[PDB]
Order: C-alpha cells, then structure tokens, then sequence
C-alpha cells in the first residue's frame, strides 16, 4: 500500500518564455498582447469621425472649391488626413504657423461657421472677381470660398477700414491672406497702388504684412503666391483691418464650440461604417488585453503599446512528456 | 526547477489528476486514485491570479504618442520628438519583455515549491511509518484503508496508533 | 525533552505589498517615500528667494513702477512668480524672446543695476515728458523706470546716435524699445519726423525697428503699443543706437555678477520666515527619505521625485496572529 | 512560503523571543526558554541592509524635472516638454513600485530560507538521537540538560555520546 | 545561499574537482576520488548561457543619441534635447546595472539549488543504508567498492541487495 | 567507506555583486561592459571620415580661402568639426538657419560642387573686385571662393536678373548672401543705389532681402557683415534672383550624389591613420562587448552605452577560501 504526492499535467502545447530556458511546455498560460485590428477607420464611441479625404487641413478651412463636402461638419472624435492630399492650396502659396494651428485642432471636436464680413458690404472694391484658374469649380475659375479676393473698382483702390468685434461666447478663428503678384504691372493691373500693405490688430496682435514681388516658378500655372495667416479673437476683442491692396478679406470664420480630446491621423484608409472605442490609423481595437501591438498612435479607451510579438504568462506548471 | 520536485524526484505529472493542481494518488487493496489537495491548489490559484493583476497595473500608467507635426525646416526638432517618442516606446517594451520572462521563471519556480512543500508535509507526519521511495511514494509498513489513505491527506494521520 | 526552533513575532501591525500578495503583516518596515511639506516658501540655505509677489519677471527689470520694491533686490537662491502676476507692463505690448531670457535667469543669481545713458545727458530731445496714465505712480503719470521715452524737442526730433562700451567685467543685460503709435498724426505728435526707425548693433547684433502703425483695441486705455527687445553686451563690446524716434532708451542696465543654480518657481504663496535644504512649490521639505512625492520641481539637496502614494520596504518576516 | 517554513511547518511566530529573529527553545525538567541564534540572525541584519542600501543608491540618478516656459505659438514643443517630463516620472514611478514589490516578496522569502537552514542544521546533527515531531520540534530519547540542550545550539551536539 | 548546501552544510569547494561544476567524491579501501556529475553540470551551463544571451539580447534595442546644435537665443529647447538624452541613459544605466545585480544574486542561489538537489537525489536512494554524517557526506553500513560507488553515481544503487 | 556530495572550487578572484552583498568571490565570471578606446579618429569601415580641421561647415561650404583643402572632398563615413574653428566666416556676419543646415548634412555623405553661374558672365559688374582683407590669402585681399561679391561698373549698378534651372538628378544646395555696409557713403560707393534689396524665388521660396545700415563694432577689422542664405532647389525646378546692389551671387553650388547615414562629431582629436567599424569622438572601439562606457555620441555598429564603471556577470558559483 501506497500514497504518492504529485501535480497535474494536460494536453496543452502552450509554450512560455524564462530567462534561462525558452519555449517552455505549460498547462496553462495566458495571453496578455492584442495582436489583431479590424483594418477600418471607425466611429468612436458612436462619434463619427471627421474624414477629409482628399482634402487638407488648409483646403478645409480656407474653403478650396474642390472640398464642399467640408462646406459645415458636424462634430467629431478625430480627425482623418492623408499623408499627399492633392486639394491642399489651390492657388499656390503658404499658410502661416500652418502646424501651430494643426496641434491646435487636436483639441477641437467641432467648429461653427459664421459670417463677419459679407460679401456684399464691399461697396468701394470689386469683391466678385477674385477668381482664378488655379481653383476650378464645374470647369469656371473660383476661390477658396471663406475669402474675398478684393480688387480695384473703376480704377481706384481706397483705403479699407474694417472693424469685426467678437460678440460672441465662444473663441473665434480668422482666417486672412495676403497676394503677392508676379510684377509691377499686374500689381497696378489689380489693385492701382504701387506700395500697398495690410495692417491687422487685435487686443495683442499688431501686425503689418507687405507684398513681396519677385519672378516665381509656376506652381497650377501661376507665378503669384498667397501667403495665409490667421488668429484666436477672444470674446469682447475687436480685429482691425486696414489696407491699400493685395488683401485677401475674412468673410467666413469658425466658432470653437466644443474643446475636447481629439488627434489628427495620418491614414490613407477611407470610413469603414463602423464603431470602436479604440482607433489607430491601420484600424480598430476590440481587446480586453492590457497590451497590444498594432500602432502607437491611438484614441480612446487602449491597451498599451509595446514592440513586442509575443507576451505570454505562465500560469499553470511545467507540462509533462 | 529550483526545489527540486516538479520534473526532478517527481519524474512526470499526472493526466489522471484533472481538478487541482496538486495532490495525493493512493494505491491499496480496495483500490486507487487520485484525491487533488484543496488547500495548497488555492493558495497557487490566489497567488497567480494576484501577480497577472499586478502585472497588468503596473503597467497601466504609461506612454502615450501624440501626433504633432514640423514644417521643413523644423527638424532638429521634429528628430527630436521621434527621438522621445521611440526612446519610451523602447523602454516599456524592455520593461514588460523583462517582467514576463523573470516572473515566468518565479511561477515555474513557485509550483514547484507548493509540491515540495505537501510532499514535505506528508513526509513530516508519516515519519518512520512508511518508506520513502525516492519518487514522490511512501509505502507503508501497516495496512492503509481508505480512512487510513485520508487521515494522511486531512493532516490528522494518527501516528502513533500504528 | 524536546528542542524547537523558531522565529521572531511582535505586535506590529505594519504591512508591505508583494508581487503575489498585498497587505502581509510584518515585524519591522521602512517607509522610504516623503509625503509631507511645511507648506512655505523658504530661504534655501540661508539664502533669501527673490519673491516678485505681484510683479513678473518683466515688471520688474524693466521697472515698472509698481515695482519699486524690486528696485535694487540682493543675491537671490531662487525666484517666485505668480501664475498670472497683474503687474506686468503696464504699458501695453510685447517683450521680445521672453522666455528665452527667463531661462537665462535660471542660470544667475545676482544682478547689479548701473546707469549706462544718463536721464539728463537727452540734451536734444525731451526725456521728462515720455509718460503715461497706464503706468501711475502716487495718482500721477509714471513709466518704466529702467528706460527713457524720448520724444521732439521745441518741435524738433534729430537723428539720435549713441555708443556705450562694456567696460565691466561681467557681461551686460541691457534693454530697450520701441513704440508703435495709434495714427499717423500721433506720430508727428510725439516725434514729428513720419517715417522713422531704430538701429541698433553690437560685435554680433544687427537689428533695424521699425514702428508699426495699425488701430489697436485699448488695453490699459492705451491704443498704442511698446515692443521691448534685449541683448548680452559681452566685455570690451560696444552697443551702438541710431534712431528718428520711437526709440526708448536705456538709461540702467543690469551687471551679471553671479552666474550659479537657481530657477523661476511658479507659487501663490508668500515668504514663510522660514529655512531648508530642499524647496518645491507648495512647500519645502525636511527629510532624510530617498524619495517624495510632494511636487516634481524641486531646488536644493532633495529626495527624488516619484507619483506614488506609498512605499515601503519590508525588513522583518512575516507576523504571526 | 517558498522555503516551507514560516507560517508553514512552524505554525507560527514567538512573542517570547526578543533577542534575535531566529532561535531556539528548549524544554526539560529544569525549565524552559528562549535563546536566539547570533549567527543566522546577524547574517539576515546584514543582507537586508545591504539590501535598503542597494535599493537607495541604484535610484541616486534619476530624472529632475526643470522649468521651462513657451509662448502662445509654441504649443508644441510646450507639449513636447510635458510628455518628456511625465513620461520620465512614470518609467521612475514605474521602477520604484516594481523594485519594492520584487524585493520585497524576496525578503520574506530569504527569512523563510535562513529559517529552514537553521531547522535542517538541528536535524543533520541529531540524526536519529531525537523524533521529529513535524511542527519545528525535536523530542529526545534520552534526557537533555542545559548542557546538553547548549550543544545543540553550538554545533557541538555529540552524537555518539547518545 | 537561499538552499543552504554551498558554504551551509557543505562548508567549501573542491579545488581536486576539476571536470565538472557538481560531483562526487568516493572514499574506500581501493582508494578515494572525485567524478563530476554530467547531468546537473550540463544543466547548469545551459541555463547560465541562456541567461547571459537573455540578458545580452534584451539591452539590444536600447538609446541612441544622435548630435543636434542650437544658436545662442535655443537655450530652452538645447536644453529640453540635453534633458531628453540623459534622462534616457540614466534609466538604460539603472537597468543594466539592476538587471545585473538581480540576475547574479539568481545565479548564486541556481547553483547552490543544482548541489542541494544532487544531495537529495543520493540521499533519497540511499536511503538507511548508510548515515547522514550532517556536511555532504553519507558513510556506508556496508562494504562499497568502485562498482558499488558507481551505481550511486549512476542512480542505479540496489537499495534491497545492501 | 563514504561518498560526499561537493562542488567545484579553484584560484579565481573574480568578483561579482549582488543586491544584498557586494564582492562576491566567484569561480567564473563574464565582464560584458568595454572600458577601453583606441584615442583615434579612424576609417569607418574602410571610408575616411571629412576632417575640417580648423575650418569649420560654414568656412568649408562657402569656401573660405583658407579652407582650400576642402576644396572638392570625396565621399566621407562621418564628419569631424573642432569646438571652436578657428577659419569660420572670415568677413563677419550670420549664416541662416545653419543649424538646421548641420541637420541636413547628417543625412549626406558626399557633395558634388559644380558652377551654376560663371564668374565670366557678370559683363555688366565688376565681378572681380569683390575682396576684402578680413579675407587674405597668401598675403592678399580675397573672399569666399563659392559667392561673388559684385559691385558696380563705370558708376552703375544695373538691376540683375538671373534664373538657373535645375537640370540635374539631385538635389542642389545653393548658397547666397547679402552685404551690409556700414554707411550711406559706402552704399552708394560700391552700389550707387542707395535703396536697394535682393529678391529670390524658387517653386516654394519666396524672399525679399533689403541690406540693414547701421554702425558696428570691428570684427576682423570690418564695420560691414554679410548674412549668408540657402536653400534646396529640387530638380526641375527652378531659382530665380534679382537685386539693385548688396548681391552676393552664386557661382559654385553643391549637388547632393550620395544620401545615408554620417554625423557631425565634435573633437579637437585629428586623423589616426586607422580603422575600425565603432566610432567616438574620444577614439574608436573593438570590442565583441553587448556594452560600453567610452562615450554616448557614436557611429557604426557598436556596443551600447552606460553610464556604469563596471558591469559584471557571475556564470560561475561562490568560491571557497
Ligand atoms: C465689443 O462690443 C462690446 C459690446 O457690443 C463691448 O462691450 C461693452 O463695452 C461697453 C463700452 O463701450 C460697456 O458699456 C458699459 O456697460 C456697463 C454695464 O454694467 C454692467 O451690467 C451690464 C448688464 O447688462 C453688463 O452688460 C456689463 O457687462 C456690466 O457688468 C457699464 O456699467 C459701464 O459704464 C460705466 O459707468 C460708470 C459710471 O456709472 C463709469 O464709472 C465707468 O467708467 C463706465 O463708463 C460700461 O461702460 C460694456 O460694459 C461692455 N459690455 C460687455 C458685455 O463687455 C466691447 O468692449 C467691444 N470691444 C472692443 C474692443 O471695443
Ligand atoms: C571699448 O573700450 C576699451 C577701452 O576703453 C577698448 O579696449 C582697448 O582698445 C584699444 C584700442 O582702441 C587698445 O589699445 C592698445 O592697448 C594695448 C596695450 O597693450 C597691452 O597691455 C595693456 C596693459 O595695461 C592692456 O591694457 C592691454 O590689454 C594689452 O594687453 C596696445 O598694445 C595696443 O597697441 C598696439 O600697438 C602695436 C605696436 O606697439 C600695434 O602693432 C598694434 O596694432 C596696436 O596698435 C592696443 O591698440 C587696448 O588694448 C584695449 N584694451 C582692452 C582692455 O581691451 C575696446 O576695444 C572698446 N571696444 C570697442 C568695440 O571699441
Ligand atoms: C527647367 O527646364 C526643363 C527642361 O530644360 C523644363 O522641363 C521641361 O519643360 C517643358 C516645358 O517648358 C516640357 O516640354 C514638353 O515636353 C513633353 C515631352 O513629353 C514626354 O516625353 C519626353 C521624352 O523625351 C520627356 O522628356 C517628358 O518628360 C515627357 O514625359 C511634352 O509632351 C509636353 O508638351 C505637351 O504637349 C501636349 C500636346 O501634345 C499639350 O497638351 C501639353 O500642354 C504640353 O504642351 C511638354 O510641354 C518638358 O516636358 C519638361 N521636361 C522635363 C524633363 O521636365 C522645366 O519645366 C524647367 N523648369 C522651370 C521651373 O521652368
Ligand atoms: C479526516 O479523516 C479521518 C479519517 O477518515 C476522519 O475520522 C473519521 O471521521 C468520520 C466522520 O466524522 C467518523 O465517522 C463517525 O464515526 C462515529 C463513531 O463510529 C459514528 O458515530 C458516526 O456516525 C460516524 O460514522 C470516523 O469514526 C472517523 N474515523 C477514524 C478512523 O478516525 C476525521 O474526522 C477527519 N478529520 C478532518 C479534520 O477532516
Ligand atoms: C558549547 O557548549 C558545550 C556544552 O555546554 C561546551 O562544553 C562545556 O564547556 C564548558 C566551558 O568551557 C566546560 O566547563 C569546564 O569544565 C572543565 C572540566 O570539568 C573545568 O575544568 C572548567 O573549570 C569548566 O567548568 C564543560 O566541561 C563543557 N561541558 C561539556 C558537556 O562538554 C562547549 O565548550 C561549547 N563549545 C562551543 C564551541 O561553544
Ligand atoms: C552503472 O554502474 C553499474 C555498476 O558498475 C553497472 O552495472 C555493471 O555494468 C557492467 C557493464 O555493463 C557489467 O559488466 C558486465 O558483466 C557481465 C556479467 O558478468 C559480463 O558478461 C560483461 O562482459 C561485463 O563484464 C557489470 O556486471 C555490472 N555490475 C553490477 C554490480 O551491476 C550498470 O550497468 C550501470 N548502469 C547505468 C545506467 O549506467
Ligand atoms: C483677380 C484676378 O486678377 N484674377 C486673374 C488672375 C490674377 O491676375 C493672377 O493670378 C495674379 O497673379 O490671373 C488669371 O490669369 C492668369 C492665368 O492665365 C491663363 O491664361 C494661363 O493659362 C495661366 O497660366 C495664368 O497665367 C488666373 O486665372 O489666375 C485670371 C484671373 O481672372
Ligand atoms: C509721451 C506722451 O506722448 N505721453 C502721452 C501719451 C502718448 O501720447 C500715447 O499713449 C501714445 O500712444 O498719451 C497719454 O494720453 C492718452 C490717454 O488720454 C487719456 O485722457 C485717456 O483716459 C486714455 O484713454 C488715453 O487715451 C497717456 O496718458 O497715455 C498722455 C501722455 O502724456
Ligand atoms: C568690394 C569692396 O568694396 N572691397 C573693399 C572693402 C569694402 O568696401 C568694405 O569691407 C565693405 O564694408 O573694404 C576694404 O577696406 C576696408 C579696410 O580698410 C583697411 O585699410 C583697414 O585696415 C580695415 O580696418 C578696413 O577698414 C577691405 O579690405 O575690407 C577694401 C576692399 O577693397
Ligand atoms: C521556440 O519556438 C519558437 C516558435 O515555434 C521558434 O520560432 C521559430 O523558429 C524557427 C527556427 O528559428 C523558424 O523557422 C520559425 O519561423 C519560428 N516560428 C515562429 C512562429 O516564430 C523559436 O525558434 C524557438 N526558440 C528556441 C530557442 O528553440
Ligand atoms: C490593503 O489595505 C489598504 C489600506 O488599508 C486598503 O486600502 C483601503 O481600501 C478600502 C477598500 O477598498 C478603502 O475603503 C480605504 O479608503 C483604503 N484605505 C487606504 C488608506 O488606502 C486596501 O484596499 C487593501 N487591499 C487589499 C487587496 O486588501
Ligand atoms: C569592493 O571591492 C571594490 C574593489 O576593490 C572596492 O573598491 C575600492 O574601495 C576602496 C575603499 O573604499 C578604495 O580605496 C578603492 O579606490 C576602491 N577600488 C576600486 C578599484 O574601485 C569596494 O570598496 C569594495 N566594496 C565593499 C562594500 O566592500
Ligand atoms: C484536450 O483535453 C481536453 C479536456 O479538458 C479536451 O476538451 C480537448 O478536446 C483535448 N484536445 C486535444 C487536442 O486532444
Ligand atoms: C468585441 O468582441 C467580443 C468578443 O470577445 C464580442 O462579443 C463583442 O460584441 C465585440 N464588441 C464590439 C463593440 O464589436
Ligand atoms: C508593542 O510592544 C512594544 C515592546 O517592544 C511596546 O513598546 C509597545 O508599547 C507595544 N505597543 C502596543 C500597541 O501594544
Ligand atoms: C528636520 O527634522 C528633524 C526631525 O527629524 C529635526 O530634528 C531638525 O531640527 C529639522 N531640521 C530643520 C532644518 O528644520
Ligand atoms: C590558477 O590555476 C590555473 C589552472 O587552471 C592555472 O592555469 C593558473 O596559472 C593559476 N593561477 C595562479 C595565479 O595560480
Ligand atoms: C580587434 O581585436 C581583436 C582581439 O580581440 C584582434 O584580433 C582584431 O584583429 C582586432 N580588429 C581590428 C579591426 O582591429
């Protein structure tokens, strides 16, 4: 007669990583790396994403032609770019502290479009001719649409004086430009005034711009450039124009409505009428691992991330042979 | 394993032992089986399940990327920013990697100890009773009935009535 | 007969946390971890702070008037700003590189105030008339102490065109500015010539200002704006000034006389009378702990900073009931 | 424990040993006490405040914190600057809690080992001189005096003289 | 050490051991000697190696500082960039260091395992035939010449012919 | 009869420590850190690195007269640049944004100079008196072998305008400058044109430079600076220049052949005649090591860097005395 004392063993083929021995047999393990993705761009927590497709951040709010789809969106949970997006600046040119304003939005889930200058109110200024070739619209040459492209009218280029005060309860975003022509001629061909400039102030802003003429390559077959610059108006703030040309004017400007938590994604992946609570730009997470692998930049509720391939616990005991 | 016991003087585990981890197999004239030691099976049970939670919160607090773009002549910086978020990303990875494999070692280890230990407990209360077999068995002197087989396995083997 | 062996139990209630277990009873811990403070601003060492109070940092060089109190401060061990200090300029507008010079104070401890262009030397220009209602002292028009605004004598501003040489031996802090006018008629006012500028160079310097006019929204009552620059006048170097107006001159500038480890410490709380080898902002700290957890930034001889609520190493063995 | 020992097959702890974190105590007719055993005792002082130390000085240089200031235009390098220092402080938050956790489950441990050595040490001198009764103690089958109990505790147990 | 045989109850080494880390040694009336245990030395440097490339191998991927210049008015971001760079070598400096104090201290005790466990594995076979001297050493009741020494070593020591 | 179980002992004195006793005497043990260097600047895997000895990037790429050697440099590993080269900008100024310039060069291992405009083709400039003695070479007034300084011709300085189109595979560096003169004398004494400026583009830029007047100190004997520029222009693009005066024109540019890994290393060590896959700027490394402790700053394939005096490992078991 006979008692022994022994422990348990299985069918498992479960392997396990020590410092000093790898691929370990055990009976029992447990997984604690999220390894799979959906490959989808997805709502999150209900919230739909803003995706702009082929349009940029500068496309968007400036109002390129060929990004109407973005004419008044809803709020968003984050925000989808592509790494080229081709309706960027329609007519070439820069846009000013363009990054500053894009780290800004990631935390902004949702703008509101309002007219502080109307199109109409430019009495002494040709407002309804500053189109071009370079921003086509159903084959007709157009303009970004949140800007007024401001010429001469009758021959004659007066001073302009523009006062917008915001009355609003929420921060207000501008949005203004400047046009450097090709040379001396299409300068007085546009605006009459050989040396012109535009003055912007604010409570803390003071500011004076001046076109730069020089001979430029042709960038959407044009040698002009438009240099774009904007600004946060507080509540009770005034904005203060004055300019003798070359002013690309402000007619619509976005309202923050809501700060949050947000994040521009860089994706080529289009909307993959979806719903998550955790995103990155190759897709989806739907895990309760506390670790994953799939890409490090993501948002929501996450596992983190590690480079790892494999993590794996023991929790069970040596497996026998 | 460091004790000893698990894949050392006792040679394999047992299939036929499916509701603990550890525990007794006895062998007499009215029979044999396995019989798993509830005690000792739930301190292991508490004690892993205990670690994988520490595990898995030591680890909640930890790097977060954030995009944040550079223009073109902005990349002192922009190197700067890859530099930092790789240069975390490479830290926790090490640190979680490293964990895994240390306190994968220590549960091995662990189970290991929990069936040197019973094993040492029986031993302590057959004594002189039984011989040691070298292989996990006692064999006893006396005849051992199936009350006799659990009064071993209760901690209550009344020694000195045999 | 018999003979046991045994081990050490007590009345300890004291507990450690393990990897498998949390909350075992011990005979004997040791806490490792800080957690309280006095609440207090100290001298550190014996070493006074600079406490600014309601002054900031560019308040007080530049030496706003409400800011007589700083007007020649001693060797300082660190300093204290408010988050939003309400004696700032009082004159509104903009110090250039701010921040940039804030960090250069992190690396100094003493200043010492010396006069370089002296008040009365203006013998062309008004140098007692450049005041203003935004920057009152005892009910009456003040300005920035530091630096002269120079305006027309006898309607008449002549080309201003002054050198000073760093013959110290400690580099030189020196400061000065310029302002933007509401109008063009405001500009003939105070300066009569309508186009103007100020150059200013040095063995490395080469700068030109130029004011800036534009309608501005009135901060202090005030629709004009004042733009103040700085340089480091290395030893044996020259500052050279030339100007049509606009310029505000220096008149002190400050030695550099004690280059050392300090930093600027952002705090509500006021000079507690008080001493320590160790200060934080909400407090300093007496301790003989490897770590705390008060508050990251910290001056002195101090524990290491980590977010935990507790630490404690177990010494003894596991405690009996 | 790992060891088996504490709070193993010695049930528990001894209010009544004061001296000493490791010790004996004896039982015959001319009474009964306490005595701690110097050796193990000072041996365990000295690891665990080799320990202390070790665990102090290995977290001497680590990240300080400094302030920095940026205007309203740069948003993001200020933002760079926050997620360098708080991912600094949670990787050292991180290491400390580990630290303290990891050593901690290894103090207890090694008491528990210096424990179990000193009771085998007991048992290799008295051999078959004694029972071992399986809960820490050793009853003699022959008489043991002061004397004879100061051997044990010696090393000097001499076998053959019983 | 934590198993209490390499300087616990076996006092020292054998500088006469030449072939192995663990062993044998063999004393009768033909002569005396030393033979290394095959088996548990082998064990031992695989697990000693694999440790080593475990460690080597996980401090792989690991900081690289790369060189970035700033102008005179750059002070704050040069030194966010300085900042940034030692921060990172500290917390790779204190891994390895750790990394090495930890696994050494596992080291020691791995091996004053692999001796406790050869100790038991002769004791357990040995069982009553011979006496447990108390320092590594087991005298035999019976003559054991060479064939005999050498069944021990074996694992096939004929307990029921002695 | 008896056998003994025991364990192996020998002579060493290695030592190993251990978080609760340091000192350990060990049998055998496995040193993994690398303490020791060769104190010598060496062949990257056989490619000899650009030393620049006392010129430093500045001097080298715009061809300072005694940075001659440096003339046409073949194809380097890495590049070595002392602290403080003394052969910098031998006419005082500033060189734009050269930090980041620097950056770019980390990622260049070979540079290909060819002439964009001849210094021939100047047929309405003098082109050939364009020296200074802040410039001298063997014992003659000279200049930045890559720019030219044009000044006028006959008492003119006719309105250039130059465009050079990229009709190469790789990318091009094009170096320019501006000169500021130290007076309105000077001005009109080598440019007539007492307003004048410098204005360039490209598919992307769009510059305007006007050269800033004022009084200096000395540096090299010289009151004027030049402020040096450059840009990348892509191939099939094109750059274009027109100026009134102060022109510092192109004549050399450098194509980019060869793009991959280099670093710029700081050192005052010169060439060892020598090779090695592992380089610091303290000498190079040979080591099978996974660690060092020599210097953080390397190139090639090397042993990873800590902080530690001492790394060692025990394989081995405690050893006897
Ligand atoms: C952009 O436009 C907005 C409004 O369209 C400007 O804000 C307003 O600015 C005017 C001055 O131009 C201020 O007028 C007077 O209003 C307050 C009213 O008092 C309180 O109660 C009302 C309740 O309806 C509330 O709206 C106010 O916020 C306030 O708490 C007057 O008390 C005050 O008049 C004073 O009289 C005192 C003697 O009685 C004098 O000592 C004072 O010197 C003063 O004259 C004031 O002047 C509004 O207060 C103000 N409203 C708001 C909501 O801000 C805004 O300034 C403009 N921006 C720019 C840049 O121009
Ligand atoms: C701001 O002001 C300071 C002084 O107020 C200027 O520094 C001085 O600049 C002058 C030139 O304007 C130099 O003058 C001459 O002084 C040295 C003296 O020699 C040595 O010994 C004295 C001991 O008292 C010591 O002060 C000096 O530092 C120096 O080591 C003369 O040797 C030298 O004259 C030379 O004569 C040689 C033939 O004998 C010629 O070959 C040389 O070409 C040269 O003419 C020199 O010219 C001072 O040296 C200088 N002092 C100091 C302390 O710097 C400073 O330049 C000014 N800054 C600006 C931006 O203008
Ligand atoms: C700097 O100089 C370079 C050349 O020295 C400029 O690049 C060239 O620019 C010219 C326009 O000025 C273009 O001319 C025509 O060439 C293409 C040829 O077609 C293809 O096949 C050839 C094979 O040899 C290849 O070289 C080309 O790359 C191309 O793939 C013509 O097809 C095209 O002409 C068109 O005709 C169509 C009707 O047939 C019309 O609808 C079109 O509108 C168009 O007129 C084109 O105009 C060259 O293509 C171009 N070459 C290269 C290699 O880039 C460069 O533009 C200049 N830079 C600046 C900033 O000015
Ligand atoms: C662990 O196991 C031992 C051995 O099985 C237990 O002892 C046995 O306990 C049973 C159940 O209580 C006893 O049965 C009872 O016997 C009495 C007297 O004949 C009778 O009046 C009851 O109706 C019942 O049948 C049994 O006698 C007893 N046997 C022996 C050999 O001791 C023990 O109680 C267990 N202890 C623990 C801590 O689990
Ligand atoms: C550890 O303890 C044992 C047992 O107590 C020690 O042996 C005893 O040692 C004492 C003190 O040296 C001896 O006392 C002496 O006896 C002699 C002869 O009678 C006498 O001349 C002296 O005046 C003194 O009284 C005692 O005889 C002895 N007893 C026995 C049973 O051995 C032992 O020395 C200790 N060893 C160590 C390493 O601590
Ligand atoms: C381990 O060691 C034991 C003891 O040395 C081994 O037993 C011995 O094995 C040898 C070699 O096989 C035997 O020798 C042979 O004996 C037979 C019969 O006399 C003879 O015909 C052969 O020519 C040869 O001499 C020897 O008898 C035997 N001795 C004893 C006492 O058992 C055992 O085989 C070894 N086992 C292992 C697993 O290594
Ligand atoms: C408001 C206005 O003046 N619109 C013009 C525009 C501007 O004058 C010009 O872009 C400013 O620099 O020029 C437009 O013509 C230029 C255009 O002409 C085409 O024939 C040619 O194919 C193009 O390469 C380009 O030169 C324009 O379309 O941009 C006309 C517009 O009405
Ligand atoms: C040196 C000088 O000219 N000081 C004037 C000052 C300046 O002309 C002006 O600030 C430059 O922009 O203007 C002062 O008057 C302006 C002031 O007038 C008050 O009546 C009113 O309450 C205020 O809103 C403001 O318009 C000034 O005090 O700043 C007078 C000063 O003497
Ligand atoms: C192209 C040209 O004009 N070269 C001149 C040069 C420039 O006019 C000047 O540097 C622009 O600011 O000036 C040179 O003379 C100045 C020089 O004169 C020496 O006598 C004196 O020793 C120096 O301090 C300095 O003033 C020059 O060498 O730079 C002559 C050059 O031909
Ligand atoms: C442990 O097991 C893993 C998983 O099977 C092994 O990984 C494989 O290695 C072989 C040979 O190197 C490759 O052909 C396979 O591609 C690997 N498979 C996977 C899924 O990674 C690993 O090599 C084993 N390691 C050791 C030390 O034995
Ligand atoms: C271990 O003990 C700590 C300290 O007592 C416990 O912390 C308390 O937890 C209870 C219930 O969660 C709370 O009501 C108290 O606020 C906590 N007190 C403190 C001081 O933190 C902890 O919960 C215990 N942990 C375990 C696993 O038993
Ligand atoms: C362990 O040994 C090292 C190496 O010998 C000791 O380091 C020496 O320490 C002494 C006294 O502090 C100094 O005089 C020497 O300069 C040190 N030598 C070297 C090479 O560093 C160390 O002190 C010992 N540590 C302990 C705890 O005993
Ligand atoms: C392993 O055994 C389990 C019993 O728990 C059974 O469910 C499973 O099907 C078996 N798998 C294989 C591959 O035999
Ligand atoms: C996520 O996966 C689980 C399976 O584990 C599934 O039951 C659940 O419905 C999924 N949730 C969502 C939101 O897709
Ligand atoms: C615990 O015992 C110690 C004796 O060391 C005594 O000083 C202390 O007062 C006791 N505390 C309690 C609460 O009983
Ligand atoms: C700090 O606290 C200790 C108590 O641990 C006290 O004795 C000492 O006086 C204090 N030192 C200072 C400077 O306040
Ligand atoms: C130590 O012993 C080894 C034998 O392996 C021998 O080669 C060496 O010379 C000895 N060294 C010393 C210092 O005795
Ligand atoms: C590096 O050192 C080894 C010695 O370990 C030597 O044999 C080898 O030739 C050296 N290699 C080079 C490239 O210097």
């Amino acid at each position: 007669d006979q008692i022994c004392i022994g422990y348990h063993a299985n069918n498992s083929t479960e392997q396990v990583d020590t410092i000093m021995e790898k691929n370990v047999t055990v009976t029992h393990a447990q997984d604690i790396l999220e390894k799979t993705h959906n490959g989808k761009l997805c709502d999150l927590d209900g919230v739909k994403p803003l995706i702009l497709r082929d349009c940029s951040v500068a496309g968007w709010l400036l109002g390129n032609p060929m990004c109407d789809e973005f004419i008044n969106v809803p709020e968003w949970s984050y925000i989808v770019e592509k790494a080229n997006p081709v309706n960027d600046l329609c007519y070439p040119g820069d846009f000013n502290d363009y990054e500053e304003l894009k780290h800004l939005l990631s935390r902004i889930n949702h703008f509101e479009k309002i007219q502080i200058i109307p199109k109409s109110s430019w009495s002494s200024h040709e407002a309804s001719l500053g189109v071009s070739s370079a921003c086509p619209y159903q084959g007709k040459s157009s303009f970004f649409r949140n800007v007024v492209w401001l010429i001469k009218k009758n021959s004659t280029y007066p001073t302009i004086k523009r006062s917008y005060n915001n009355t609003n309860q929420e921060d207000l975003l501008v949005l203004w430009g400047i046009h450097h022509p090709k040379d001396a001629a299409e300068q007085t061909k546009l605006y009459q005034n050989p040396t012109t400039y535009i003055s912007v102030g604010t409570s803390t802003l003071n500011q004076r711009l001046v076109p730069r003429i020089a001979t430029r390559s042709k960038v959407n077959g044009q040698s002009g450039r438009m240099e774009f610059f904007w600004t946060i108006l507080k509540p009770n703030d005034a904005i203060n124009f004055e300019s003798n040309g070359n002013f690309i004017a402000p007619e619509y400007a976005y309202k923050i409505v809501k700060k949050g938590d947000s994040t521009i994604m860089k994706s080529e992946l289009e909307y993959g009428n979806c719903n998550t609570k955790c995103q990155t730009p190759m897709g989806a997470i739907n895990s309760s691992m506390p670790f994953h692998n799939i890409h490090p930049l993501t948002i929501g509720e996450c596992p983190k991330y590690v480079k790892s391939n494999r993590l794996v616990l023991a929790t069970g005991l040596r497996n026998s042979p | 394993g460091l004790f000893g016991a698990i894949a050392g003087f006792i040679e394999g585990g047992w299939q036929g032992m499916v509701d603990g981890w550890y525990g007794y197999h006895h062998s007499n004239e009215q029979g044999s089986g396995y019989a798993a030691d509830k005690e000792s099976t739930q301190k292991a049970i508490d004690g892993v399940t205990n670690k994988v939670n520490s595990i898995i919160d030591k680890m909640n607090t930890q790097f977060e990327a954030v995009g944040r773009e550079f223009n073109n002549l902005e990349r002192r910086i922009e190197n700067l920013n890859k530099k930092m978020e790789d240069g975390f990303l490479d830290v926790w990875t090490y640190n979680a990697e490293l964990l895994v494999l240390m306190e994968n070692e220590r549960t091995l280890d662990f189970h290991d100890s929990n069936v040197k230990n019973l094993y040492d407990k029986v031993r302590l209360q057959l004594r002189d009773n039984a011989k040691e077999l070298g292989n996990g068995c006692f064999e006893f002197y006396h005849k051992c009935d199936n009350e006799c087989m659990e009064s071993v396995r209760n901690g209550t083997y009344d020694y000195p009535q045999y």
